[PDB]
This record gives C-alpha cells, structure tokens and sequence, in this order.
C-alpha cells in the first residue's frame, strides 16, 4: 500500500502520521529526517591559492637597451627602468644611465600546497538531494534511507520503500558560480577564465594553480630601482586570495540557517535542517489489521512517567487498557502537543503498551487513541 | 640532488662585508596549515658525506665546501628556528613567523648569510589557528611533510596538526533558548547558527569567561566553538 | 573615440552604418559578424552506440542442472531452460530427460566502432559565445576583432576595440538534454546515467563505451532452445538507440533556422544569424579629420553606373563632388532598399568616388549620405 | 606483432559434405558507410612465416599454417574482393557490407567456399543515409577503417567516404525568394533552411529534373542537395 506523506525536517517534534486502508486499522507512520546532504554537480572554473614569492636578480645590461623578455609564471610582472642608478659606482652601479636599462623582475610561483591549502571556484550544474528519511513501522524505526533527487536510486527497503523527491528547501549555497575555501563556503562571482581579481579571490586564476605559467592580478606594481643594493621594489594593491579568505566574518557554512556543515569537493551541505522532505512511501500490508478492523479497545486509562519540555522523543507514557481481537492498531495521538512517536501496537488482544512521544509544549496532554478507544494522557514535561 | 654537495648560487647580500655565497632555494613549501617548513636549497641539511642524516649538514662556506655538526649555523626565517628532520636536499624545521627563508653561516671571518623573500603563510583550513603546532590540543587536518629521511624526497601531504583547547563550555538548556556560559582560557572562535530553520548566525572570537544566550526554534542548534569539533543540540528542551 | 552601433548577427552580411560626430569628418562604419559560435558547457550523459549482438554456444549439462554465470557485457541475458532435450537426441542426445538442463546466454556488446560511431547523450549549461567580428573603420574594411560575446574580456584584439556585453548562449539548440547523432543535434530527452533503455534514446549507457562500463537494455529476450541443435534463440523489440537512429528527419544542424551548423565535442552552434550583437567599438580619430567647417562637401550628385538586385554588394555607383578641404567621409545610405559597403568617401575634389554598395531592390534609389551632402541616387539593377 | 595463426575450422555455413573446411573467418566490421572492410581472420593476409606483408597471405588450407603470395586464399563478398592492407591478426578489404564475408578457393572446377556471418550494425549516422563509395562526386558521413598496418588490428575511424552525383541545383537569387532548378540523375535528399532565421525544415528526397521553390530571409539559405554535406549561400537579398 503506498501512502505518501510529507515530513518536516524537525527533529523536535518527528512527523507523526497514519495510513488508513479500508477494512484496516492504520500503520505506524514516524517520520524523522536524520541526515541532508544536498549535493551538487560542479564543474571547476579555477583555483586560487598561496603563491609562494620568487624574486631573481634583475638582467641589467650597463650602456645599452634591455627589454622585457616574458618568463612564464602566475603573476610574472616585470617593467623596463631607464636611468636604473646614478651615474658611475660612487653612487652605486654603471658608468650609464642614459643608456644603462634594467628590467626589474619577479613574480610569485605555486606552492604544491595549491592542492590542499586553495580555493576552488566552481560552476554549479543541477544536483541532487538527498534526505536520509527515518520512517518508524511499530517500536522498529531503522529505514532511514538516502535517495537521490533525479529518480535514479529510490530507496527500496520493504517496509517503508522511500522515493524522495526534490526537498522543499534544499540549503545549497553553491549557487551558479560558488568559490568554496575548505568547509567554509563564501558566494563569489567569477568569469570562466576572463577578467582578473585584486584584491579578492581570482588573484590567481586558470583552471589549476599548483603548476606555473598562468595568469594573476595581485596588481605588482614594480617602482624605480633602488640605488646601493640588487633589489627588484614593489609597491602593490592588497593580496586578493589571502585578503578573501580573511572575509570570513559571515561564510555560508558558519551562518546555515539550518546548521548545516557545509563540506568540499562535490560540495554538499551535511545534517540540515533544511525543508520538508517529499516520500511516496510504501507501507508494509503486514502494519495494518488481519483482514477487518475487528479489535474493541475497552477499560482505558493513561498515565505519563515523564516528558521533557518540548523534545525529540522526551516523552515516555503507558496506556493501560483491555483489547480484544487482532489486528495492528496505531497508538498515536493525532494532538499537536504531543505526536506519540510509537503510533503502532501490535494488537493482539494487548493490554499494556508503552509509548515513547514527542512534544512542543512543556505539559503533555495528549489524546492518544489506540484501535478503537482514545483516552487522555498526562504527566508534566 | 640529496647526494649531490652545494654549490655557490646568486644571492650578493650577506651581512657582512663578504657575499660570494651559495643558497638562492630551488623550491620551499610553506603555504602549510602546520608551522614547519621544507626547503630544498644548497646549502644542505640532512647531507654530510655519509650522505643522508637527520643531524648534520653540509655547505659552501663561500668557497669551502665542507659539513659540520649543527652549532653557531642557523636556519631562520623571521625567527630562529631549530630543524625537526634533515633529508639530503631537503631541510624541514619548525619556523613559526615563515615568509622569508634564511639560511646562515655565522662564522668568523667569512660570515654569509642569504635570505630569500618567499611567501610561506601558515593559516587556518578551518577557522583555528595554526603556526607552530605544539603538543597540546585537539589535533585538526594541516598541510605537512614526512619527518624521517627515506634515503623518497619530501613533499607536502596532509598530516595532523595539534591546536589549542580551551576550558568546559557550559552549557545551560532553557526552553526554546540556549545559553551557552563559554570560558575561553585563549582566543576560540565561536560560530553558530541554528540546527533549526531559524538561525543564530553568529561569528565572534572570544576570550574569558561570558554568556552568550542563542534561541532555538525546536531543533536545537549547532555551535563550533574554537573550531574544534561541534557541540551541537537538535532538542527543543534546548 | 567610442561609437557603439548594434550588428545584426548575418553570417557574411556587413551592417551598415553611419558614424556621425561633430568636429571631426564622420567614418564609414560596416560591421559584418562573420561568425557567432555558441558554445555550451557540456555534461556528458552517456555514450550511446552501434551495438553488436553475441551469440555464444549455450553450456547443456547432461544429466545435472545448468547455472548462468553472469557477465558484464551491456545487456547480458541468461535464461535457465530445465527439461530441455529428453533421452538421445531433442537437439542434444542426452541420457536424462527432466535432468537436462540448457542455460541459454547472450548478450550485446559495443562493437568495434563505438566511440567514434557512436550517438552521445549531452546535459548542456550555459556557455560562451566567441564572435568573429570584421569592423570596417574608413576604407579599410579589416579592423577585425575576434571578441567573446559572453562575459569574460572585451577585444583590445583588432584595431577596432570591441566589447560585448556580456550573453552566455546566443541561441543553443542544445536543450537541458541534447541528443547528437555523431555530429548532428536533434532536442531528445532521456534520463540520466545508468542502465539503458529499448524504448528511449540511450540503448546502451554509461560515460564510456568499452561493455563492460556499459548497461544497456536493447530487451533481448531468451527464446526456449532450438530444437534439433543447441542454440541460444531470443527475440527483441526494437532498442530505443534503434528507434532513435531511425529518427534522422531535421537535424539542426542542417535546419536550425539561423544556419546554425551544430558541431560536436563540446556542443555548440556555429554560424549562426541568431539575434543581433552590441558592438562598442573604438573608431579612432584617424578615419575622420578634424572640422566640418571646412571639411565640407557641396554641389554632390550621384550617378549610379551598374546595380545587381539580390546580390551580396552587386551596387557599383559614383559621387561627383566639390569639398572645400579633404577628409574622410561616410558615404553611407541608410536606406532599406540599399545600404553602402564601402561606406567611406576620400574627400577630395575629382568628380567621381566610387562607392560599393549592396542592395534587395530592382532600382537602386538611395539616399546616400558624405559627412555633410547628401543625394538620391538612380541606376538601375 | 600478430598472435594467431590460421586453422583449419567448421564454417558456420558451407556446402553440406564440405563444411569440415579449410580457411575461416572470426568477426568483421562493416558498420562504415565506406566500401572497406576490416576482417579478423582465421586464414589470414598480412601473415606469411614472416609475419606482415602488403601482398602475401597464409592458411591452413586443409594443410598446415604456410604461406603463398595471394593466389588460393581469395576474399569475396561472393563476388572477387580486393584487399588493400593487410595487417597480421586483421586484413582489410573491400566487400562492402561487412555481413557477408567469404573465404574461399577457387581452384578447379568445383567452387569451395566457406562463409562467415557478421555481427555488424551498419546504420544511418550520417546526415543522410547513401550508396558505398564509388569514383565520382562529393563523399558523405562514414566509418572507414585504416588502409595500412601498424606491424595489430586496425583501428575505428570516422570520416566522410565518396558518393556519386549528378549536376548541382541551378541557384537563382531574385527577391526574398531563391529557386532551385534542379538535375537529379540520382535520388538526392533535399534539406533545407533559410540561414537568416527563416526555420524551412524541409526534407525532401527528389529525383529527376524539377523545380523546388524556397523562401530565403534575404540573409542567405542552405539547402542541402544529397551527396554533398550542408551547402550554404548568402546574400544582402537572397
């Protein structure tokens, strides 16, 4: 029998439901969502990450023209400085200046760390999510099943044959183009591989960074060449990457409205809170009655041991009562105060049965009705 | 080569009145999440004429090549620093500051030293602070190298790297708020957000005793607090 | 000096245009897009191919029963007959009758040509557009830009400095799912990744063709044994590849309707007429001359010597002219019936420039415009 | 360097008396459009003791693995094949479908033949499906097969492979409107579109000298003439 039913991604109050069947007493629906991961596919624009800075000496040619030779490297800069020292080597260096060039080289290089201390920009295509859907059948609750979102792995565990389809809010900060760091994920924009960055991640950028020869914009800016040491001097804008990673004050895995901990390399937000999970659910013939609902339930009282103020399953209770006939009959207590987690009890002419239960309010008063008869618990939460 | 000797290399500054001297360093890791340093350079540590050691090294002088057991000659980087593990071509040492890699002979009267400007940062993956991993703390992922010579050459890895723990984090639950009494002993980064579909999104370093009160909308909520592992509530008894 | 002009995307086709500015002698402006290229970024789906059916000898254990042994071959199928052949012969003589047992396999598997004759399931997301932009500034008419279309980086490429603002896919006949033949596209939907299907497009499935990755289904169907020899007989519907493959009516690439010729490894849509394309272009001020105060034109008439109705640039017409001062000058026509080519004019005094210009009409009357004259001009086409 | 040599096999059919035969086949590739095809044999061309040649073959013959140069060991289709490389393990040739190859003696009065069955898928693929390979006209979408060995099979190839033809279509560009005066000698597939934007999906196969009037955008149109791959005109007026 399929019942299709639709849970909250709540942990505090679990989503309590029954599945009626003509002829039947209804089935033991508790619905808990353990575990989100929404995972999506990404295709990796380009990596940033820490340079490590490589200054040469500089090829000075004193009485004669130097230019720029290209030496292919992340954010090779040079520029060509006439007139590099004053004039002989009772100010410092070449008898020219007129004539003397220089060209004042560096650049910065990858670090083989560029693999496991970088940020990773992503282009983001569709995905899937999974919710790992706990569906509870009698005291028996593990079902508590992952299922991809595009219908290519339903769950198809017996007693409760979980498809999910696509979760309400599925909590992806792994929008259209996404730099994740490391579990610390910032919504940054990007090109494919167009325009540079200073000042923020694309410092470097090109499709790996943990090799050279690619293309920067740390925004080196070389000054005249000082006179009295070999030195290449730089004024610059700020490092873009290291200054990016420093404007962490609010990432998306720190502020997930959900709490989820956002983690790398498909990119996937794990353990949400986030949505409602669709679950066509297929519900086991074997939770219902016998053939006909024939039990009476007679001579009920309910008494609560203990709750705890509003909790995930806090909620321990006996219902004391007389049954008669056989079937399987819900113990649950349709009452928004307190959903009983337990919403089957295997009637078999069954006299005691204790429940556990869920709540949001700090006093438990529930109607719990078993097959035929409800009674009133309460206890104090 | 790890076997091969140094060699003299372009670097004219020394501190002294002499600079003819090797090092000028081939490659450096040191955009690790841990606090050591690997250089390959001439200049070599973890090379006598035995040829790999962990506790002797070799070097051009400025023109004598020859090795020593490590007295008054250095490595620093904008500190002292005291190695961990020679491998021929290799040096790997604890250097808290990084950036700069110097590697110095402070001998009498040809006393050379070369420095080369670097970018070595030591940095978070997570949000906890590293530079100088010491022997207590909760361990937490970091970039590193292998620590014993395998003559095989090192290059980075990911090892575990120790950081800082902070004193009981107190927690209080009340209903549909959680309190959350913290008392830092050094700085942790306190990050929250909600483990429900409301949110506490909230970053702060702290330090020393305080409260911070946190709702929860019935279904608890998760803080990371110094960024070791999460103390995370799901109840609405939180 | 920036002009910004928007280019219809005709493949070949200048659009003409003047370029009036004041202080300065107008410049001819055509900009013919000779190419748009869009380019989207492709998630392989699954290789798809011309499969080839093996036939294997069945294994017939005489007196004992027979186990299929499974094999990863695309649409592996075994079926376990029992009671196959009775004493002697039944198409194997064996002693025992019930005993008798044929396990009858088969299977597809790629064939030979399979990567290469092969149709490709493609997941398409937004792209890039290149455009090969021909600009003609003055006379000369090759002030040429390759310039991305998409959002990366504007053309400082040719001598007319073109930007783009920014259109990721200027048309793609590629949809979220894009079946290609090989090299042809045809919208076809068909589900993601996995085992494939005889009733859609994707028989055999998975990202690569080797049979082995490979799943398919191509619904073979084991037959009971042949009788009078030992055989594996089967039938099949139609596979859904074959289905496919006999749906060849309308490629896009040979009807798109803008000319688009779909070209396959990353998909994308060459030569398209798709849209018109925004074109800030740098016209320096070197195809104008300051003034036209005194780069004046007066006492202008037009005589067309020879037109072509319904051809390329088939208008070949004279301006005799008196300037006071020389210049350059459009001699650009706005009008629909024509519109001029080389929509530049020598300013000089010689009583004939001749202008190319391209027409649609069966008279080639325009108005033709210099720098500060303008005409109607007559012929015949 | 070839692993197999050539046997004598039952043939999966031959006469009846006869089909305890000499010289065989394992599996052919046909699925080309091209007029070649490459065989993996069991009496083999592009072996002789020596291994590979252009022009010479071996078999079992009823006899022993030995080699003679191209004389008792014939391809057909069931007609004469002419090989064109032979390549150790894999010999190509041309019997177009590749579903039917047959080796055979032909020696004496009586005919021997043994005939192998194929697996082959040949298919549409192209943008149209045409005749095999002749000597006139402009190719269309095949999958040839390499002419040339490597000593072991040949490889898998996509390409384009002649087709015959007849006059291309009398273009006639007046107002908005191109006529196609046409002189099929042949069935031609006619495909068409307007380039500007105007769609014309139309397939049409046509034969004999008629007439096909198109709407053109004034921007050009391909109309695609059968046995020539996409054929595109264009125009300020078209």
């Amino acid at each position: 029998y399929e019942h299709t039913a639709v849970m909250p991604n709540k942990v505090g109050i679990p989503y309590k439901a029954l599945v009626e069947r003509p002829g039947y007493a209804p089935v033991h629906l508790q619905i808990q969502l353990v575990n989100t991961r929404i995972i999506p596919s990404t295709n990796l624009e380009y990596i940033t990450c820490k340079y490590k800075t490589k200054v040469p000496s500089p090829v000075v040619k004193c009485c004669g023209a130097t230019q720029c030779t290209s030496k292919p490297h992340p954010d090779y800069q040079c520029q060509v400085f006439t007139g590099v020292y004053p004039f002989m080597w009772g100010g410092a260096y070449c008898f020219c200046d007129t004539e003397n060039t220089q060209m004042s080289e560096a650049y910065v290089e990858r670090s083989e760390e560029c693999s496991i201390d970088h940020a990773k920009a992503y282009k983001v295509h569709t995905g899937t999510v999974q919710a790992m859907v706990n569906i509870t059948y009698g005291s028996v609750s593990w079902r508590s099943a992952d299922v991809y979102v595009n219908g290519e792995t339903p769950a198809k565990i017996g007693d409760a044959k979980l498809i999910i389809g696509p979760l309400s809010s599925a909590w992806s900060p792994f929008d259209n183009k996404v730099v994740v760091y490391g579990h610390e994920v910032y919504n940054y924009d990007f090109p494919e591989y167009g325009t540079g960055k200073a000042g923020s991640f694309g410092d470097l950028q090109s499709r790996t960074s943990t090799s050279n020869d690619l293309y920067a914009n740390t925004n080196l800016k070389l000054q005249r060449p000082q006179a009295g040491i070999v030195h290449t001097p730089f004024t610059q804008a700020p490092s873009g990457f290291e200054r990016w990673k420093r404007d962490k004050g609010a990432p998306l895995n720190d502020v997930a409205p959900f709490g989820c901990s956002i983690a790398l390399e498909p990119l996937r937000a794990e353990n949400c809170a986030v949505g409602s999970i669709p679950i066509s659910i297929d519900i086991p013939d074997a939770a219902f009655t016998r053939i006909s609902e024939t039990p009476t339930v007679s001579d009920l009282e309910c008494k609560i041991t203990e709750c705890t103020y509003a909790s995930d399953f806090g909620g321990i209770a006996t219902v004391a009562y007389k049954s008669s006939k056989a079937g399987n009959c819900p113990i649950h207590s349709p009452s928004g105060v307190a959903v009983i987690k337990e919403n089957d009890v295997t009637l078999a002419e069954s006299g005691s049965f204790t429940f556990h239960f869920s709540t949001a309010n700090i006093h438990p008063a529930f109607k719990l009705q078993v097959c035929t008869s409800a009674v009133t618990c309460k206890g104090d939460c | 080569y790890k076997l091969a000797r140094p060699y003299i290399a372009d670097c004219p500054n020394c501190g002294h009145s002499r600079c003819d001297s090797p090092i000028a360093i081939e490659e450096v890791r040191g955009d690790a999440h841990a606090g050591v340093i690997r250089i390959q350079t001439s200049a070599m540590f973890g090379l006598k004429t035995d040829g790999v050691d962990l506790a002797y090294m070799s070097f051009m002088n400025g023109k004598t090549q020859k090795s020593i057991k490590i007295d008054n000659l250095h490595v620093r980087t904008s500190a002292p620093c005291s190695l961990v593990s020679h491998h021929g071509y290799y040096i790997l040492a604890q250097c808290p500051p990084g950036d700069t890699v110097t590697v110095g002979f402070h001998d009498g009267p040809n006393r050379h030293t070369c420095t080369v400007a670097h970018k070595v940062e030591f940095r978070p993956v997570g949000r906890e602070k590293y530079r100088h991993p010491p022997e207590h703390g909760v361990e937490l992922p970091c970039n590193r190298y292998t620590h014993k010579r395998a003559d095989v050459p090192f290059v980075p890895v990911k090892a575990k790297c120790i950081a800082t723990l902070a004193p009981e984090p107190l927690v209080e639950h009340k209903h549909r708020t959680l309190i959350l009494h913290l008392h830092p002993d050094h700085p942790t980064l306190l990050t929250t957000r909600s483990l429900g579909s409301d949110a506490n999104p909230t970053r702060q370093w702290i330090e020393r005793p305080t409260t911070v009160n946190f709702t929860v909308t019935g279904e608890g909520l998760e803080y990371t607090w110094g960024n070791h592992p999460p103390k995370r509530v799901w109840a609405q008894e939180s």
